[PDB]
């Protein structure tokens, strides 16, 4: 209510900020992220 | 020499015995590896969530 | 943005230009989200003007000369330069140190805020090697597994003892000579040979007046090029190659074109 | 869990009792190579940091996130990896009984 610029500005970037910190822009972060098991390659046992 | 080549025929029987210990712990490290990927992927999981909350 | 304080200014406009440019430094970090570089030149002349207007006040000046409030101004100027949760101010300060005294009280007060050390030696830039800096006077206290990695920490633990080794073979060298050297001691010599080749690099700024482009070399290429040098995975290659080259891959480039000029 | 990746091994005191030294040393590799993947095995628990989700509650003045969170956190369950490299080791170990065999009857001759 009636807030002023700066206090808006702030906001804003402090907004922006945490979501590059916390990898907001690659995918929402308000919902539950998929993952994906990296398909494993062993050493080799022969030789 | 004949007994020296006895004992070492005895010693090449040992060595196939523990080859079979060779493969066993061959297929147990195969699935500890297996595991740990396990592992790692649901503590990938825990930290994405904990980074989320 | 510079601020330039002049030698022929009043104390207080000297003591008062630090937190001039700490003000634009601030600006920058907290209006803006930067790590911003903060350069003081020189520090100990602001020490010195704090002196002069605590003098200039007639306040009783404490031990060797100082001011009473010595370590609190330092403490003032010096706790505004750090890192916050918008951004974070980096201050590279030259320091100079009276009658080569380091207990000496204005660097000693200088010292409790220093986070690392960046010392430019005379005599490794007779040896051509540019920037000068001394890679044992050099120190940091972020040295540690767990702030810059465990492969960082011990790579440059490796690189230091490579170079005491070298140090402490170089007494020998002068005195006896190289030939009656060990394997083991030709090995370490000429690996340190080409690890203090491979700390010098070329810049930007000077290319016009060197004739080499800079190079911006990441860090984990340092990491991987100085572990391919302290395992010996380049004993085949020339010292020269190491010269005034970024990363490794211009390095083995370099011994390349040796070779095909040869 | 942590029992077949933390608290298991394989007896190496009776493996060292048979290798040639030179003539397999790849031993030194398998002793070590393995102590890798028990290095890993060091870390990587089954579940590394349960949440704390009544701390989340007392954090959040809308606590039905950490809820929906904490329902989302249980209804997903990771099963163990797929393996396709079982096959492969049951067919070395048939090959090494066949050799075994032949080799014991050379012995026995």
């Amino acid at each position: 209510l009636e807030a002023s610029t700066e206090i808006q500005r702030e906001l804003d970037a402090e907004l922006d900020k945490l979501k590059k910190m916390y990898g907001g822009d690659t995918a929402d972060l308000s919902k539950f992220p998929s993952f994906h098991f990296e398909d494993p390659v062993v050493d080799p046992i022969n030789m | 020499g004949f007994e020296e080549a006895i004992t070492l025929e005895e010693r090449a029987q040992k060595s196939a015995e523990a080859q079979i210990m060779l493969f066993q712990a061959k297929r147990e490290n195969v699935q500890f590896q297996l595991e740990a990927a396990y592992r790692a992927r649901l503590h990938h999981v825990n930290n994405e969530i904990k980074k989320r909350l | 943005a510079l601020v330039y304080g002049q030698m022929n200014e009043p104390p207080g406009a000297r003591a008062r230009v630090a937190l001039t440019g700490l003000t634009v430094a601030e600006y920058f970090r907290d209006q803006e989200g930067q790590d911003v570089l903060l350069f003081i030149d020189n520090i100990f002349r602001f020490t010195q003007a704090g002196s002069e207007v605590s003098a200039l006040l007639g306040r009783i000046p404490s031990a060797v000369g100082y001011q009473p409030t010595l370590a609190t101004d330092m403490g003032t100027m010096q706790e505004r330069i750090t890192t916050t949760k918008k951004g974070s101010i980096t201050s590279v300060q030259a320091i100079y140190v009276p009658a080569d005294d380091l207990t000496d009280p204005a660097p000693a007060t200088t010292f409790a805020h220093l986070d690392a050390t960046t010392v430019l030696s005379r005599a490794i830039a007779e040896l051509g090697i540019y920037p000068a800096v001394d890679p044992l006077d050099s120190t940091s206290r972020i040295l540690d597994p767990n702030i810059i990695g465990e492969e960082h920490y011990n790579i440059a633990r490796g690189v230091q003892k490579i170079l005491q080794d070298y140090k402490s073979l170089q007494d020998i060298i002068a005195i006896l000579g190289m030939d009656e050297l060990s394997e083991e001691d030709k090995l370490i010599v000429s690996r340190a040979r080409k690890i203090q080749r491979f700390l010098s690099q070329p810049f930007q700024v000077a290319e016009v007046f060197t004739g080499h482009a800079g190079k911006l070399v990441p860090i984990k290429d340092t990491i991987k090029g100085f572990k391919m040098i302290l395992n010996g995975e380049l004993d085949h290659l020339p010292e020269v190659a190491f010269y005034m080259v970024g990363p490794i891959e211009e390095v083995v480039a370099k011994a390349e074109k040796i070779a095909e000029s040869q | 869990a942590s029992k077949r990746i933390a608290r298991s091994s394989i007896d190496w005191a009776k493996m060292a009792e048979s290798v040639p030294e030179s003539q397999k040393a790849m031993y030194n590799q398998f002793k070590a190579k393995s102590d890798g993947y028990i290095r890993k095995a060091l870390s990587y628990p089954e579940q590394p940091s349960p949440i704390n989700w009544e701390h989340y509650r007392k954090s959040l003045t809308n606590p039905a996130m950490v809820d929906a969170f904490k329902k989302q956190y249980e209804a997903l369950k990771v099963p163990y990896p797929e393996d396709k490299v079982s096959s492969q080791i049951d067919a070395q170990e048939a090959e090494a009984k066949k050799e075994i065999t032949k080799f014991i009857q050379e012995s026995r001759g």
